[PDB]
């Protein structure tokens, strides 16, 4: 599986999101900068948290930055290639390079309604909250999921990741532009609405579109008219 | 039934190489690998199936598994070229 030792990715590298990213921080940030303060109150901190939605609305995104805010270790685990061992493996590495925000990729995958699914529920209940090891579960089927899962001291906390709407739409295509000079008469809004129900993955892939077609004209900035060839390009797939 | 499906030559070489590659290589793959994604997809619509007898099903079993590895390389080809592009105007 992926291990990153801190991921470089910043809050500000998530367009839109801005109610979930912070539940997502009052479950997992708040209780590692601060853990005598839930042994104060005297309240667990949720061991996992489930970020379901969508394919590319940033929920590794999510995960990876919350890592980096919080100075840990980031390893991903996708799902479909689990398909027990290797859990408890992970969870073993996860305790060895502490602090590490474990995130479980197509949990759906190994968690429907097996050998490899009891050992996931078996090493969630080892350790203990106000630790510093945090799960992150991210999956498109929280109706398939099996309740074990769901049931306290697991994933008791349940994040919806949806779609960019129009505005995050923008967000997230000037956040892939930053890096890239861009003219200053660019309308990002007409952009919003030209990728209705596009996604963070898409819509980074027409920045990709749009300065590939500048590059290909010489031009010294990306134009508005590239971006639109780039969603329209984009659109075909 | 399909015998139309059109053929990546020197693609599974191409596709092991996107890290080393340059810019104008980039672009010739990416072209490359859709072409052969849109005639996987042609493939999917006949059957009538989305990616979500015993030898139908052994098939589309490996079309979709194509389709995805054809789509996480892809996905690695642009992660790549975004980087490329991102140095390209940071040199500027
Ligand atoms: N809100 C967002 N802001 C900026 N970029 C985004 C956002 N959401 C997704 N992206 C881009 O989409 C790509 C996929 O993102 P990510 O993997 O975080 O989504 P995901 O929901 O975790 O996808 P998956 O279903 O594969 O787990 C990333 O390269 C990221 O840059």
């Amino acid at each position: 599986f992926e291990v990153v030792e801190r991921p470089n990715v910043t809050y500000n590298d998530i367009g839109g999101l801005k109610k979930q990213l912070q539940e997502l921080r009052e479950a997992i940030e708040l209780p590692l900068k601060h853990p005598e303060l839930f042994e104060e109150v005297g309240i667990d901190p949720p061991k996992g948290v489930l970020l379901y939605g969508p394919p590319g609305c940033g929920k590794t995104l999510m995960a990876k930055a919350i890592a980096h805010e919080v100075n840990a270790t980031f390893i991903r685990v996708v799902g479909s290639e689990l398909v027990a061992r290797l859990v408890h493996e992970l969870f073993e590495l996860a305790k060895e390079k502490a602090p590490t925000i474990i995130f479980i990729d197509e949990i759906d995958a190994i968690g429907a309604k097996n050998r490899t699914l009891m050992q996931l529920l078996a090493e969630m209940d080892g350790f203990d909250p106000r630790g510093n090891v945090k799960v992150i579960a991210a999956t498109n089927r929280p109706d398939i999921l099996d309740p074990a899962l769901l049931r306290p001291g697991r994933f008791d906390r349940l994040i919806e990741v949806p779609l960019p709407d129009e505005f995050s739409r923008a967000q997230i295509l000037q956040i892939h532009s930053r890096k890239m000079t861009t003219d200053d008469d660019i309308n990002w809004q007409e952009l919003a609405r030209s990728t209705d129900e596009f996604n963070g993955a898409q819509l980074k892939a027409v920045t990709v579109e749009a300065g590939m077609i500048a590059l290909r004209n010489g031009q010294s900035s990306v134009k508005h008219e590239d971006f639109v060839e780039g969603i329209s390009e984009v659109q075909a797939r | 039934l399909l015998a139309n499906v059109k053929i990546d030559p020197s693609l599974t070489s191409r596709i092991s190489q996107i890290d080393s590659f340059k810019l104008s290589e980039l672009m010739v793959l990416k072209t490359d690998i859709e072409t052969q994604l849109e005639a996987y997809f042609s493939v999917l619509e006949q059957q009538g199936i989305g990616m979500d007898s015993d030898v139908d099903v052994l098939q589309v079993t490996m079309i979709r598994k194509n389709v995805n590895m054809l789509k996480n390389d892809l996905n690695h080809l642009l992660q790549r070229s975004h980087v490329l592009l991102n140095q390209h105007f940071d040199n500027m």
